[PDB]
């Protein structure tokens, strides 16, 4: 979801 | 003073951030837990003492000071467990401004991370590397290496 | 050399113990995770790099080297992500004998802890404090302090 | 249960 820990 | 750390517990987003501060340098370690318990505090102190030479911990409140589980981890790891009474009133203020600083940092990163635990570790990283010049992470290594020598 | 670390992943009790070794001192940090995913490896490296001045990490396998999440944490924390090819064949044997040492220690403590994570942190503590003379925890602080000075 | 992490 566009986060460092959730790129998706 | 190379071996002295202070525990501190602050809250955000309905969760607890437990912090250990190395008093002489201001370097910190922190973790997110759902609630402060003696078991979570004890495991945090075991982790910290395997990574730095922890001689004394000033506990953050009287429940962690009383907790037999916390005392058992301080016994295991060779740590003198002490109270956190601010006999020097400057301690209250330092801790409070540290929590405000960390919360400020957490807000500045918060939208780069899905989970609060990531944001809190990004904030540990920024705090420990910030030059104010030496950083806290430089100060703690200097202090301890000077002690060993 | 003060900034170089190696990842290592070993298994026990159907769980995974992820280890980071500071190559020049033999100091370690470790955690228990249920499986070795890019997300778990990435968080572990973000934690390590906020605690020590991590310049390069040699990854433990090609999945963690390829992982975009691991590369995203190495970018965030300013770490050079590298492969872990044992160009010096001494590396394979050193890692294998560190894993055997840690599993031996873990067995020696295992009945003092209900949870494996406790036993692994007691093993990190014993490993880092063991004098072989200096301990690995003394060596890592001396090395990085010498580098800062 | 007589352990460091579970004194019971
Ligand atoms: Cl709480
Ligand atoms: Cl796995």
């Amino acid at each position: 979801s566009d986060k460092i820990d959730n790129l998706d | 003073s190379p071996g002295i750390w202070q525990l501190d517990c602050t809250h955000l987003e309905g969760k607890v951030i437990l912090v250990a501060v190395h008093v002489a340098s201001g370097y910190i370690e922190a973790e997110v837990i759902p609630a402060e318990t003696g078991q979570e505090t004890a495991y945090f102190l075991l982790k910290l003492a395997g990574r730095w030479p922890v001689k004394t911990v000033h506990t953050d409140n009287g429940s962690n000071f009383t907790s037999t589980t916390v005392k058992a981890a301080c016994w295991w790891a060779g740590i003198k467990q002490e109270d956190g009474i601010p006999y020097n009133p400057q301690s209250q203020g330092v801790i409070e401004s540290m929590n405000k600083e960390l919360k400020k940092i957490i807000g500045q990163v918060r939208d780069q991370a899905e989970h609060l635990k990531t944001a809190v570790q990004m904030a540990v990283f920024i705090h420990n590397h910030k030059r104010k010049g030496y950083s806290a992470g430089e100060r703690i290594v200097d202090i301890i290496a000077t002690d060993i020598q």
